[PDB]
C-alpha cells in the first residue's frame, strides 16, 4: 500500500473524511489500478513466454 | 558405404524435422501478434491499453529472439542463418552416396 501509496511513508491512513479529499483521492486509486493492469500484463506476457517455452 | 548413406539421410531428415519444429511455434509466435496488432487498429483504446499492448510485445518478441539465438540441434546453432546463401562461418554436407563427391548442401536463411 504504501509503495502504491495508499497509505503514507510513515503509515498514515489516507483518511476521507473531508468531501474535498475524496475527489483528489480519485487520482491515486486510478494510478493504483493503473499500475495493477501494467502488472497484469506483465504477468500475462509472463505466462505466454511459459507456455510457449514449454511447447517448444 | 550405402548402408552407411541411408542412416545419415534418416539423421539429416530427423535434423530438418527438428527445423520445421523449430518453426511452428514460431509462426504461432508472429501470428498471435499480428492479431493484436489488428486489434490495435481500434480507435475506442486508449494510450496506457497501448503501453500494455507494447510491454506484452516487449517480452513477446524476446521470444523469438531467444528462440533464435538458442535453437540449437548437436551443438550447432540454426536460426542464426551462419549458413545462408551468403554463407559467412561454413556450411553443412549430407553424404548420401558412398563417393566422396556425392555430398550436397542445404541452405537456410538468418530467421532472427
Amino acid at each position: 500500500a504504501r509503495s502504491l501509496n495508499l497509505k503514507g511513508q510513515s503509515g498514515e491512513l489516507l483518511s476521507l473524511s473531508t468531501a474535498d479529499k475524496s475527489n483528489d483521492a480519485i487520482g491515486t486509486l486510478d494510478a493504483a489500478l493503473t499500475r495493477i493492469s501494467k502488472q497484469r500484463a506483465n504477468l500475462g506476457a509472463y505466462f505466454n513466454r511459459l507456455e510457449h517455452a514449454a511447447k517448444g | 558405404g550405402l548402408r552407411q548413406a541411408e542412416r545419415n539421410t534418416e539423421d539429416g531428415m530427423s535434423l530438418i524435422q527438428t527445423t520445421e519444429g523449430f518453426l511452428q511455434e514460431s509462426n504461432d509466435i508472429i501470428q498471435r501478434i499480428r492479431t493484436l496488432a489488428i486489434q490495435s487498429s481500434n480507435g475506442i483504446y486508449t494510450e496506457e491499453d497501448r503501453q500494455m499492448i507494447q510491454v506484452e510485445v516487449s517480452q513477446l518478441i524476446d521470444e523469438v529472439d531467444r528462440i533464435a539465438s538458442q535453437a540449437e540441434f548437436n551443438k550447432m546453432n540454426l536460426l542464426q542463418g551462419d549458413f545462408a546463401r551468403g554463407s559467412r562461418a561454413t556450411s553443412m554436407w549430407f553424404h548420401i552416396g558412398p563417393n566422396m563427391h556425392q555430398r550436397e548442401r542445404v541452405f537456410i536463411a538468418t530467421m532472427t
